[PDB]
């Protein structure tokens, strides 16, 4: 059946997106990430490197 | 703004590529943020398949 | 039964992580304002009890 | 071979059903995911044939001897190459596919 939408309806008829993300679990090769840090770079000074 | 119906949703697989959170975390255009588990800070410090 | 009424409570969100044998009585609630995680005045900040 | 005849192979597991249908005369093209139905292989001079629910792609760039070396494991597939029988010569890594399909036939396209 087909939806009515019109723009006097009520809040609770009023149209809504909805977008339904999942992700598999650890059972592959990863392949979504995120960025990680671009931290600058120093010499010549006793530090900690990544 | 073009989206299918309810009862033929369309599904988009989406991999091979570096995904960014924080654009949707920071954007007040959405209301619903019930995620089970995963907290903002913690997924982007993984990955998946 | 009924005798339980806003008496046993328990405590659910994060930033305390309390190192052993510590009573923290308190009821922070982030009612004023920031950026990062939400949390203005209504979006993720509750009320933890 | 003094010649362009043999461009890309053909791998897979049960019946040649699986990924990798490769094509790599100059322009390396996908290493794709689809099933089969090649079809027509003579001496295209055309492209592509029928194709499926592909799920990867990539696009990279005395006689010549061109060798290869083929691994798969661990997830990950590796080619090794060189273009130039006695003599020493070692083998420098190309790619590395994060597939991690089982293969166990290949054909050749010629
Ligand atoms: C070079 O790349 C183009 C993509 O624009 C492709 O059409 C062409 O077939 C490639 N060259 C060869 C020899 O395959
Ligand atoms: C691709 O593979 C999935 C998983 O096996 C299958 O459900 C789907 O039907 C396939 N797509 C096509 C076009 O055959
Ligand atoms: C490869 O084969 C093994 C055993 O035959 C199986 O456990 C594994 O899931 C297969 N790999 C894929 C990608 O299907």
């Amino acid at each position: 059946q087909s939806y009515g939408f019109q723009p006097t309806y009520g809040v609770g008829y009023q149209p809504y997106r909805v977008v339904v993300l999942s992700f598999e679990l650890l059972h592959a090769p990863a392949t979504v990430c995120g960025p990680k840090k671009s931290t600058n770079l120093v010499k010549n000074k006793c530090v900690n490197f990544n | 703004t073009r989206f299918a119906s309810v009862y033929a949703w369309n599904r988009k697989r989406i991999s091979n590529c570096v995904a960014d959170y924080s654009v949707l975390y920071n954007s007040a255009s959405f209301s619903t943020f019930k995620c089970y588990g995963v907290s903002p800070t913690k997924l982007n410090d993984l990955c998946f398949t | 039964k009924v005798g339980g009424n806003y008496n046993y409570l328990y405590r659910l969100f994060r930033k305390s992580n309390l190192k052993p044998f510590e009573r923290d009585i308190s009821t922070e609630i982030y009612q004023a304002g920031s950026t990062p995680c939400n949390g203005v005045e209504g979006f993720n900040c509750y009320f933890p009890l | 071979e003094k010649s362009n005849i043999i461009r890309g192979w053909i791998f897979g597991t049960t019946l040649d059903s699986k990924t990798q249908s490769l094509l790599i005369v100059n322009n390396a093209t996908n290493v794709v995911i689809k099933v089969c139905e090649f079809q027509f292989c003579n001496d295209p001079f055309r492209v592509y044939s029928s194709a499926n629910n592909c799920t990867f792609e990539y696009v990279s760039q005395f006689k010549n001897l061109r060798e290869f070396v083929f691994k798969n494991i661990d997830g990950y597939f590796k080619i090794y190459s060189k273009h130039t029988p006695q003599g020493f010569s070692a083998l420098e890594p190309l790619v590395d596919l994060p597939i991690g399909i089982n293969i166990t036939r290949f054909q050749t396209l010629l």
